[PDB]
């Protein structure tokens, strides 16, 4: 059985989006050559295909931006008090000093990320307004507990909420309300270890990379003659007449258009992926910011408590904050106790051994008790439990009984 | 001169010996914004990135539309958070878009609710 | 757009098969017909990529309502806002062409009141907390109420249990408790 309680914390990096991206089908294959167009009114569908499934994917960027983070219509803001029972909530709350309302975390964790036809939209949700919707989320989970997931919001202190949560866990509330300074100081210093360990993502980066990478391939492909006489339309053609140059055209063609194929391919695959791991995230934004999770191992490692999402650069970062146990100590126990020929069975817990008495106790915190009727129930007799222990349960009516 | 790219970015004239730079000319796609042709005729044209009641925007130069400074849930998404809309005559109009509205929440240490 | 595509030359110098052979000679007409072949070559692999993708993203879609079905029309679901917003009771599954419609059937809460509160009671030096539900002032009176419903009750030893005394509580409020025995004691 435990008997101290550590309180930790952890990061989880999610992607999001990617960067929103349009190349033109005619201006990238052809340049100015008229000729080159003519040829082209041969493929015409083609161009029209590539162009509907790279609006596809930029809507369905936004799409997923979108499902992740508008999970409330009502902004809310958090009072100018910080009495929040000794929690310093300041290092993920907005700060009035910088024009953004870009909490200090947040702003630490943006800076760590760092021609032909190849236009690139901005989203339709400018990063201010994801940290006011962050905001707001941390607004509504710290003042209004959870309730706030489910209709109106609900005011309620945090003591209490977190007592809620942690009789959720299966602990007592007084476990909680004997320890608030230990518990809030343990909170603080994981919020510090944080920060630290912060300030020295690889899945929210390689990202970037790959586009970048994606996007040089397809823009260097351009040199290459595709096994014609040389690169440069306009040289071909001022070198050449159509009827014997017009093979080399054609043959350039073909290779600008097998480029953009594979191009538009990749995306798509990856756009794929990236729609999967949103919607990972719009389900964990969902089942762990608000209420609480029995799932286990899935808001963070260990029991779970509370979380708080933060934003990033195509990204979202959530700080699951999880009860875990600590030192333990061996006992001896046994399921059933016999004290008149009949059984005996906790209500909740389970028996230790002093070694010398019985007691009866929570399941994950040692709080010892007095074997009462109170919390323990009758069934059958002593005569068929597999293991069973001579006792005495104490009665609370007979000294009252005088 | 060239970039990381491998493209042409810079240029020396070679008779007065002086440093020239380049630029492309040939950006832009052409959008349209649309109330229902259910209701009314009026239109208005978006571009894309081009610099320009010609009113400008993040995301391109705005034309037929009617700049505002209210802010309100909208209906049509542009770009760069604005959004365009029909209530007025009647004309079109673009704002920056309000995430919603804003009540505080009165959290005291012993207040239940 | 398949369809469609058959229209185009692909870059030959006409349509329809048969034109091209009842006007040239095989070994010229070779080029032409191995042209077209090509392209509608691709345009079959462009349209089965298409199509693959399409599917995936309907299998996984698929999958999503299966999960939906086993876990809100049977039996009752803890993962908040998963079926349907705010709590959820139950659920009526129906039909549609290619596809299912769900409706849910979701408890939500409505007007409230504001109230004062304190977490401990303190009635001989030893502390008093809930079994379920918090304590609510009637701004004279105490009493206990679900977490949910406002329901006043009498605060008595079966609603609350004790631990330790009343010196390390942050937060706490003198009242007494009545007993269930003491009047029946006469
Ligand atoms: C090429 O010829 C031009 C002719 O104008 C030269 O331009 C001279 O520029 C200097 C710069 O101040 C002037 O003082 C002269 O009057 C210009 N004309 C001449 C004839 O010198 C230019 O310098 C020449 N190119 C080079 C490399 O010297
Ligand atoms: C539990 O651990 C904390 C720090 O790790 C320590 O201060 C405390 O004395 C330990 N024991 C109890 C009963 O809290
Ligand atoms: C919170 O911590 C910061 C530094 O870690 C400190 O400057 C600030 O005063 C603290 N606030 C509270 C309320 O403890
Ligand atoms: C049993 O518990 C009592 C206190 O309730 C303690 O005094 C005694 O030492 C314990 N017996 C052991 C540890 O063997
Ligand atoms: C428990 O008490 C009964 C009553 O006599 C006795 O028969 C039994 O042997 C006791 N248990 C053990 C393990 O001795
Ligand atoms: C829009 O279409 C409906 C379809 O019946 C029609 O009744 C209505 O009059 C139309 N709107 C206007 C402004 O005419
Ligand atoms: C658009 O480009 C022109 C070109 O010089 C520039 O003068 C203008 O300031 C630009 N518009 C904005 C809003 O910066
Ligand atoms: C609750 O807040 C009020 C604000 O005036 C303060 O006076 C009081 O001491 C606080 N009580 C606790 C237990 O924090
Ligand atoms: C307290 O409750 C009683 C009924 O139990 C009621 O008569 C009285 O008015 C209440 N006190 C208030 C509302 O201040
Ligand atoms: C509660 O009663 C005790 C008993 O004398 C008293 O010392 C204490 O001050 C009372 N509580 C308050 C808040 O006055």
């Amino acid at each position: 059985i435990p008997i101290n309680f550590t309180i930790s914390v952890t990061t989880e990096i999610l992607p999001v989006s990617m960067t929103k991206t349009s190349v033109d089908c005619t201006m990238y294959i052809c340049g100015d050559s008229t000729e080159c167009s003519n040829l082209l009114l041969q493929y015409g569908s083609f161009c029209t295909q590539l162009n509907r499934a790279l609006t596809g994917i930029a809507v369905e960027q936004d799409k997923n931006t979108q499902e992740v983070f508008a999970q409330v219509k009502q902004i809310y803001k958090t009072p100018p008090i910080k009495d929040f029972g000794g929690f310093n909530f300041s290092q993920i709350l907005p700060d009035p000093s910088k024009p953004s309302k870009r909490s200090f975390i947040e702003d630490l964790l943006f800076n760590k990320v760092t021609f032909n036809g190849l236009t690139v939209l901005p989203p339709l949700l400018t990063d201010e307004m994801i940290a006011q919707y962050t905001s707001a989320l941390l607004a509504g989970t710290i003042t209004s507990g959870w309730t706030f997931g489910a209709g109106a919001a609900l005011q309620i202190p945090f003591a209490m909420q977190m007592a809620y949560r942690f009789n959720g866990i299966g602990v007592t509330q007084n476990v909680l309300y004997e320890n608030q300074k230990l518990i809030a100081n343990q909170f603080n210093s994981a919020i510090g270890k944080i920060q630290d360990s912060l300030s020295s993502l690889g899945k929210l980066q390689d990202v970037v990379n790959q586009n970048a990478q994606a996007l040089n391939t397809l823009v260097k492909q351009l040199s290459s003659n595709f096994g014609a006489i040389s690169s440069v339309l306009n040289d071909i053609l001022a070198r050449l007449d159509p009827p014997e140059a017009e093979v080399q055209i054609d043959r350039l063609i073909t290779g600008r258009l097998q480029s953009l194929q594979t191009y538009v391919t990749q995306q798509l695959i990856r756009a794929a992926e990236i729609r999967a791991s949103a919607n990972l995230a719009a389900t964990k934004m969902s089942e762990c910011v608000l209420g609480q999770s029995k799932r286990v191992d899935f808001c963070g490692k260990g029991y779970h408590l509370m979380s708080f999402p933060q934003s990033a650069p195509h990204g979202v970062v959530f700080l699951h904050v999880t009860y875990v146990p600590a030192q333990e100590k061996n006992f001896t126990t046994a399921p059933a106790i016999c004290h008149d020929g009949k059984a005996h069975f906790p209500r909740e817990g389970v028996f230790v051994s002093n070694g010398t008495h019985w007691f009866v106790t929570q399941r994950n915190f040692y709080e010892p008790q007095i074997i009462t009727t109170h919390n323990t129930f009758v069934s059958g007799n002593c005569d068929v439990v597999i293991g069973i222990v001579n006792n005495t349960v104490y009665d609370p009516l007979q000294p009252e009984l005088d | 001169g060239r970039d990381i790219d491998d493209t042409t970015d810079a240029v020396r004239d070679p008779q007065t010996l002086e440093i020239l730079d380049i630029t492309p000319c040939s950006f832009g796609g052409v959008s349209v914004i649309t109330p229902g042709t259910n209701t009314s005729n009026q239109v208005a044209v978006l571009y894309q990135g081009v610099n320009c009641n010609v009113f400008q925007t993040r995301a391109g130069c705005l034309i037929g539309a009617e700049h505002v400074n209210n802010s309100y849930e909208c209906d049509i998404p542009i770009g760069a958070g604005i959004c365009a809309s029909y209530q007025t005559s009647q004309s079109i109009i673009a704002y920056t878009m309000s995430l919603g509205a804003e009540n505080s929440v009165a959290y005291s240490n012993n207040s239940i609710a």
